[PDB]
Parts: C-alpha cells; structure tokens; sequence
C-alpha cells in the first residue's frame, strides 16, 4: 500500500506543550527561591533539639474537616527547647534535612 | 468562535476564541472582562478539570459549547 | 524519504530528556516552600 | 517470555513478558524503555486490537509472538 | 374559559384554557404567542405566588380573572 505521513500529525502536538514548560518552571525557579530568601531575616532565636520521632497516622479519616498534621504525616518529627526555656514539638522539622540531626 | 461559560451564579459570559487558544488566554479574557484573578478561578468541561499546558482544540471543545467557571474557596 | 521525518521526531527525544532532569529539582523547590 | 513488537515507525525490539502480564503492563514497560506514553500506544495482535485489562493468555499470544504499534489517538 | 394577563406594559392577553392545566403550560402559551422565554415569567394572582409544579383548580382560579406576570431580572 502507498505509505503516508498520518504519524506526524500526532507525534507532533507535544513540542508545542514541552518548549513552554522547560522555560516556565526555569522560569518559576526565580521566583520560588527569592520567596524563600525574602523569608530569611536573620534575627533567628537560637535552641536546642531534645528529641526525634517516629510518627504514624490515626486509624480513622475524614474529609470536609480533615487536618493535614494529625493524621496525613509520615516521616520524622522533632521537639526542640528554646533558650528562653518554652518546648515546643514541631510538626514540619523545616529546611534541614532530618539525617544530619541528633539529639 | 463563540464559546458560552457560565457560573454559580447563574450570570452567564461568551467569549470569542479560536481553536489555538491555550487555556490561560482564556482565563485572561475572563480577568479582562470582569476582574477576577487568574490564579483564583477554576474551570471545568465536560466534567473533568481544565489545566494550562494545552490548546482549546485539544480538548475538543466545539462551536457553542458551554463551561463552568467556580471560584477559588480560602479563608484563615 | 522519511529521515526528515524522524528528524523531527528527535525533538521529543530532546525535550523528554531534558524534563527527565528537571522534574526532580523542581519537586523540592516546591516542596521547601510548601513548608 | 521474549516477544517482538514492531512499531509503524519500523524499529523492532524484543521485549521480555510473561502471558500473564496485561496489555496495559505492556505499555507501562514499553513506556518504560521508550518512554512512549501508553495512551498513545495501541498495540495490535493477529490483526486485532489487544485489550489493556487482557493477558497474553487470553489473546493467546504464544512464544515469540509480534505485537504491532499503531500512534492511536490518546484517551484525554 | 377566557383568562386576562397584564403585563409591566399594560398589555393583556387573553387565554383558552381549562381548570386542570398547569401553570407551565400556560408559561408555555405566552411563551408561543409573544415570544417571552418561559423561565424568566413569574405569575402573580392578588398577593400569591404561583408555583409551577401544580394545576389552575388547585388555585380555584375563576372565569376572566386578570392575572400578572412579573419578571424577575437577572445580574449582568
């Protein structure tokens, strides 16, 4: 049978797609960690880890009123001291990875 | 072309389009004609979500067809 | 002859390789805000 | 099990299976090692379209068995 | 079995109907004769506000009763 080119008219629907992403998430990058630095004033509190934690979720689920902390958290947790001699627990340890930690 | 999307409201918009638009033209159009940010409305067709990434024709949108248009729900 | 064709083709081949890269940064940088 | 797969394209490759994995598996190995995505990919047996949800068993695809590939339209 | 309708304009329209029609087929028949769509009238008769769901006899309505029709405008 005489062969046609029909493969192209599919095949090629993805660059116009693909060229715009690469750009726009290189693109989103910027704007993503000058929102990040803009956040970093340095006057920081200084304090203590006191403890890391294995966390699990509940037995039991919701929706219309479910909270993404108690249930819905997977890995590590900490609890810290402060200097000025409050302890809190932390749900979301932050921006250090939570290998490098230690009591 | 001519192209009808409705809210909850029950105001209704038509917007001229054709097949080459990406998705975010049209929610510029929308911010155009009445105010509403681009990063708070949602649309929906054929009752699964719209995303930008694609072209109207993509997702076979025809002549007169209809969308819907929600807003986007926050508060704190 | 069909070689341009493919010629064309080796665009998604391009492009995928390069997403391929990205998708594993871009996590992150979403995700240390999102904290 | 080996199989060949010929695409329309006309490269063939020879793909490890078991007549139990599914078409829809198939596809997600072939995705695998081209990266193709499967809903473009329609994969023919004996002149007949094979279903995702089917097995090499139930097509009867026996040793050393050709699939054919045809760029369908994608579900979307 | 004649009825009146009074319009905003003071128009009046008359009607060939029967104790057991319901309201939307009487929506329907202006809807016919001037040309006004169905779902923006709403019927008015003394302080009542007449609901589409259910039949003339229901609300006893008599022989040459004038009736209103109201129009409930919409957003733009």
């Amino acid at each position: 049978t005489r062969l046609l080119d029909s493969e192209i008219k599919i095949m090629k629907s993805e660059v116009l797609r693909v060229t715009h992403e690469l750009q726009a998430m290189k693109d989103k990058i910027k704007e993503n960690s000058e929102k990040i630095k803009v956040n970093k004033t340095l006057p920081y509190l200084v304090s203590n880890v006191i403890e890391l934690l294995d966390v699990d979720p509940n037995d039991q689920e919701e929706d219309g009123a479910n909270i993404d902390l108690d249930s819905q958290r997977k890995g590590k947790c900490a609890v810290i001291k402060t200097s000025t001699r409050q302890t809190y627990f932390l749900p979301v340890i932050g921006l250090v990875d939570a290998e490098k930690l230690k009591p | 072309m001519q192209i009808f999307v409705k809210t909850l409201t029950g105001k209704t918009i038509t917007l001229e389009v054709e097949p080459s638009d990406t998705i975010e033209n049209v929610k510029a159009k929308i911010q155009d004609k009445e105010g509403i940010p681009p990063d708070q409305q949602r649309l929906i067709f054929a009752g699964k979500q719209l995303e930008d990434g694609r072209t109207l024709s993509d997702y076979n949108i025809q002549r007169e067809s209809t969308l819907h248009l929600v807003l986007r729900l926050r508060g704190g | 002859k069909l070689l341009e064709h493919k010629e064309i083709d080796g665009r998604l081949k391009e492009l995928r390789e390069q997403l391929k890269e990205l998708t594993k940064q871009y996590e992150k940088s979403e995700n240390d805000l999102k904290a």
